[PDB]
């Protein structure tokens, strides 16, 4: 018995492309006919575009995607690695319910985590979110990100039943479809900042988008036990996790808490890690990469 | 020195951002709320900096009073910042205080800016203006700040600054709007 040569998980929470659009306010209740945000250059030759002058608004396009079963995997080269990642698979879920991965989740729906540089200066944020079973809604929601404090994951009333709807989600108890939407408040002639490639601002056309990855990334900020200091807040999942912003890489390789050790001791041998180290382990493997030899 | 409002506060992680990707968001919602809002009895200081290491912010140091820095804990325009930031309220100064140098100056390295003062001025060219213009005299004043992105582009500028020396003797009144020293010894806790 030994590692994996080659490993591939499937996503889950995945979103579309989040255009930016403008509007107005009281017309919010009238948004699908509305216009958009455009795209525009200036004087070196750079890309810098901006809202007009009748609009604090700025609006949010995206939808998701749970699947269900992420513990089975897609690609190996030993079946006996297959025959020891069973138990330890089935000997996470059976034993408790995936909701604290699903409070974590939801908040981060709910809050303006996805709203990123979108509050740098705002003063009134208001969120709604819909679950869409077919050509209408049934099941509407209308959240804020006011209320529960960007760094920590204290519930309200909304988030129970969210948390376990996308827990009967990844969980295989039944496939769910949510669409993510936002409304923001800018400023009355307000520079943009969206998103680029590897200067000029990723321009879809006639609109302006920011990637999947990014909202990929901003609905799984579950790392928050992270060796070193636990009063400073979450910030994602990562194997190897390393951060620009924050700079200093939590769970380093150097001691025994990153992903490829405790991976390679909850499964196989059925020793097992902590307890504050499950729902990271598990949303690694909500993830996925290339986790070989 | 004659008031005694020191507000300290710490700082606060968020992954959404660099040191100067809400350093601009601090000079776009603290110059506003001072000259918008205002307040002569209100304004900063820059006690806790070095030269080589660049620091720009590292603490909470403000300089207020019982009144008219008294609004600085129940204020709800410094809203947005509670997954990155926090503040604090004044406490009881004592009598033999310091008082660093700083300053809220804009330093100017154009070297070419004779010419495009002399294109409304002189209408000497960029053929001919490299007799006497200044071609190294506009130096850049290196220092650790924000990168606020103007309409000119959305790279990150650099923001200069001067610091200053330590004197033992105070100066209460009046100080440039950015809080920086234009005539007034500066707060250094």
């Amino acid at each position: 018995l030994s590692t994996a040569s080659v490993l591939a998980f499937e996503r889950k929470l995945d979103p579309s492309d989040a255009l930016m659009s403008a509007g107005a306010w009281a017309q919010r209740d009238a948004s699908q006919e509305w216009p958009a945000v455009t795209v525009r250059e200036k004087s070196q030759t750079v890309d810098v575009a901006n809202l007009p002058s009748d609009a604090d608004t700025l609006k949010v396009r995206f939808t998701l995607r749970v699947l269900g079963g992420a513990g089975t995997p897609s690609a190996c080269n030993d079946a006996a690695y297959r025959d020891k990642l069973l138990q330890t698979v089935a000997t996470y879920v059976n034993d408790q319910g995936f909701a604290e991965l699903a409070r974590r989740y939801a908040h981060n729906l709910a809050n303006a985590r996805f709203l990123w540089r979108n509050r740098v200066g705002a003063e009134a944020v208001e969120v709604r979110i819909n679950h869409i079973r077919q050509g209408e809604v049934a099941r509407a929601w209308r959240f804020d990100a006011l209320a529960i404090g960007l760094r920590d994951f204290k519930a309200d009333a909304e988030l129970d039943a969210l948390a376990e709807l996308i827990a009967s989600g990844l969980s295989g108890s039944g496939h769910v479809l949510l669409e993510v939407v936002a409304f923001a408040r800018i400023g009355d002639g307000q520079e943009v900042f969206p998103s680029q490639e590897l200067k000029t601002l990723y321009s879809v056309r006639d609109a302006a988008a920011i990637h999947s990855q990014k909202i990929g990334n901003a609905l799984r900020t579950i790392d928050t036990w992270y060796p070193d200091e636990d009063g400073l807040g979450p910030i994602a999942v990562e194997p190897y996790g390393s951060v620009t912003s924050q700079g200093k890489a939590y769970r380093q390789p150097k001691q025994k808490l990153d992903f490829y050790t405790l991976l390679d001791n909850w499964v196989l041998r059925d020793e097992a890690p902590a307890v504050e180290q499950q729902h990271y382990v598990i949303a690694n493997l909500i993830r996925g990469g290339v986790f070989g030899e | 020195m004659a008031m005694d409002h020191y507000l300290d506060i710490r700082l606060r992680p968020d992954p959404e951002f660099p040191p100067a990707q809400l350093m601009s968001v601090l000079f776009g919602k603290l110059h506003q709320a001072l000259v918008a809002q205002g307040g002569d009895r209100i304004g900063v200081s820059f006690p806790d900096l070095d030269e080589s290491r660049s620091r720009l912010g590292e603490r909470l140091r403000i300089h207020a009073s019982a009144d008219d820095l008294r609004a600085l804990l129940a204020r709800p325009w410094l809203e947005g910042l509670r997954d990155h930031l926090q503040f604090g309220e004044p406490a009881v100064v004592p009598h033999p205080t310091p008082y660093r140098q700083v300053s809220r100056v804009q330093a100017k390295s154009n070297p070419e800016r004779l010419r495009r003062r002399l294109m409304r001025r002189h209408d000497l060219s960029e053929e001919e203006a490299r007799k006497r213009i200044p071609d190294t005299v506009a130096r850049a004043l290196d220092l650790p700040f924000v990168t606020l992105r103007s309409q000119s582009t959305g790279q990150h500028f650099r923001l200069f600054i001067r610091h200053g020396p330590l004197q033992v003797t105070a100066e209460e009144g009046g100080f440039t709007c950015y809080g920086l020293s234009k005539g007034g010894f500066v707060p250094w806790f």
